[PDB]
């Protein structure tokens, strides 16, 4: 469930795919050298599931940072919540609680 | 080869954890070493700031590493360790960094005190010195690593202020100066 996003290309065909759909989009900005990154993984992996309405992106800063400097994404991990092309919340950091529970908000 | 390579002073010589450095700017004309500060209409605790004169080494800092004491007590790269000013405070509490879980002033700060709003792993207080793409030997970065990633910058107000460490870009290129005991 959740697609991880490889080039700027894929990112544009996955946003513009998930509006048609009306669905709300979650996205977790990553980097594999950073400890508390890690650890959020598994955590959205499951939401992942939690939530099948929704779409979950994983995006690694490393390789699309064009990505992260537009939306203003310094500190990972970031979890971004899109809907129709506007940013409707955000979470900044391996805060599990706040996250399993802004999910649940945003989605049902 | 595989564990991280120490982190070296001034002088070439390795950093150790039994002993001070100077935080100081790598390039001098953009301010001096690191101190403690009051800011924001607050008087305690103190905030970890930049002094703007760049003839000014700040105060001297002791780093520990985060888990189990090496044998060699040496710091080293990319591993979590713990940053506290040798330096008498005005707020008469812990010199020990850790970053600000508000949002004082719209901004993230690195401050110093007592713990007010703790997080569930308690690690606020877990920084990482890290070396970046073309930097030049002896030049480091500091970074928060404790429930995030983020580089540490510092916040200048130039028409007439305190400087601030925080999370902010860029980041602050800095080198560490041996400071006598």
């Amino acid at each position: 469930e959740v697609i991880s996003v490889h080039s700027l290309e894929q990112w544009t065909m996955q946003i513009e795919e998930a509006n048609t759909a009306k669905k709300l989009v979650v996205i977790d900005f990553t980097a594999s050298w950073c400890g508390p990154s890690r650890i959020m993984a598994p955590v959205f992996a499951d939401l992942a599931k939690k939530f099948p309405n929704a779409v979950f992106l994983k995006v690694d800063v490393d390789e699309l940072k064009p990505i992260a400097e537009q939306f203003s994404v310094e500190a990972m991990p970031t979890f971004l919540f899109m809907k129709e092309g506007d940013v409707k919340d955000r979470v900044v950091g391996a805060i599990k609680e706040e996250l399993t529970a802004k999910v649940g908000l945003h989605a049902a | 080869a595989a564990d991280p390579p120490p982190v070296h002073d001034t002088d070439g010589h390795e950093l150790r954890a039994d002993a001070n450095y100077y935080v100081l700017s790598a390039n001098r004309a953009h301010g001096g070493g690191l101190t403690m500060a009051p800011g924001h209409g607050r008087h305690c605790p103190l905030f970890v700031s930049q002094d703007p004169n760049g003839q000014h080494d700040g105060f001297p800092v002791r780093i520990t590493p985060y888990g189990v004491a090496p044998s060699d007590k040496i710091i080293r790269l990319s591993t979590d360790v713990r940053i506290s000013f040798r330096a008498y405070t005005t707020c008469l509490q812990s010199t020990e960094w850790h970053i600000d879980s508000e949002l004082a002033a719209g901004r993230r700060h690195v401050i110093t005190g007592p713990v007010k709003d703790p997080s569930p792993s308690g690690r606020e207080n877990a920084f990482r010195i890290e070396k970046y793409s073309g930097a030049e030997v002896h030049e480091y970065k500091l970074m928060s690593s404790g429930d995030w990633c983020q580089d540490l910058g510092v916040f200048r107000d130039l028409k007439g202020g305190a400087w601030f460490l925080g999370a902010t870009e860029p980041y602050h290129v800095v080198v560490f100066k041996k400071a006598p005991p």
